[PDB]
């Protein structure tokens, strides 16, 4: 998961 | 503020072929010179503007079977679809015409672009 | 002696929210405390482990109507639905648990880690 | 495009  | 989870999309796509693979809900057959090919309606709308344009049409979108042109190779639309489900694409010297006659004709703009950069390359 | 198209995966999944912010070709209608979500039933099993398992069966598969746990919250549903078609997640402090528990449901693995990570990181 |  990440920051977009 | 959202999150992304980064293989989503990749792992959407290895799903829709493992569903390709079993003909699991697949709701169309395309024809190419006598060979047949099951497939997802909505993947090929996704990938193509061809297909985009067939199916969002009112009488087309009802159809169970689509019939292309008798110049389409087999084979460069076999190549084609593998790679509407995988985002791999088996381009070789052998069948380097065929594909970018068949991305040409299916609106598969990316597709097109790499095979005239290649074509471009050998002359 | 593949090439790949890196941006493919993502393209295929913009296309298809594409297809459902404009309702074309969805079959099926989830329905939630009397929320309806239309979606194509092929998205849905690529992303979920639970409609991986009800439309691999040859009765439910022909179904286009699939009524929800009355325990499951249709804001939770909505932003699962919302990640399946977009890689994106709206996890927020008010709906962390609600929807957690729809992604169990689901059988959404990686929704259901990242939910767990977010939790315990708050204690 | 590139070589997986
Ligand atoms: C343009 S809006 C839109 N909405 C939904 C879909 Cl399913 C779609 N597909 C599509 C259209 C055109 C092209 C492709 C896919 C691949 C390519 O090279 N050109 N387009
Ligand atoms: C297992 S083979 C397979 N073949 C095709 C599909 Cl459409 C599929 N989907 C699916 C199954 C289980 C789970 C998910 C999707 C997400 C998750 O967390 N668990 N699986
Ligand atoms: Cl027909
Ligand atoms: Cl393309
Ligand atoms: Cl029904
Ligand atoms: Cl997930």
């Amino acid at each position: 998961w990440v920051i977009p | 503020s959202c999150i992304q989870f980064t293989r989503h999309a990749s792992d959407v796509l290895l799903n829709l072929n493992r569903l390709r693979s079993r003909d699991i809900l697949t709701d169309v057959v395309i024809v190419v010179s006598r060979e047949q090919f099951r497939a997802h309606k909505t993947v090929l709308m996704a990938c193509s503007g061809l297909f985009y344009s067939i199916f969002t049409d009112q009488l087309k979108c009802n159809l169970s079977v689509i019939n292309l042109d008798p110049e389409i190779n087999p084979e460069g639309f076999c190549i084609l679809l593998d790679f509407m489900y995988t985002s791999r694409l088996n381009l070789r010297e052998g069948n380097i015409m065929a594909v970018m006659a068949t991305a040409m004709y299916l609106q598969m703009e990316h597709v097109v672009d790499t095979c005239r950069k290649f074509i471009k390359a050998s002359e």
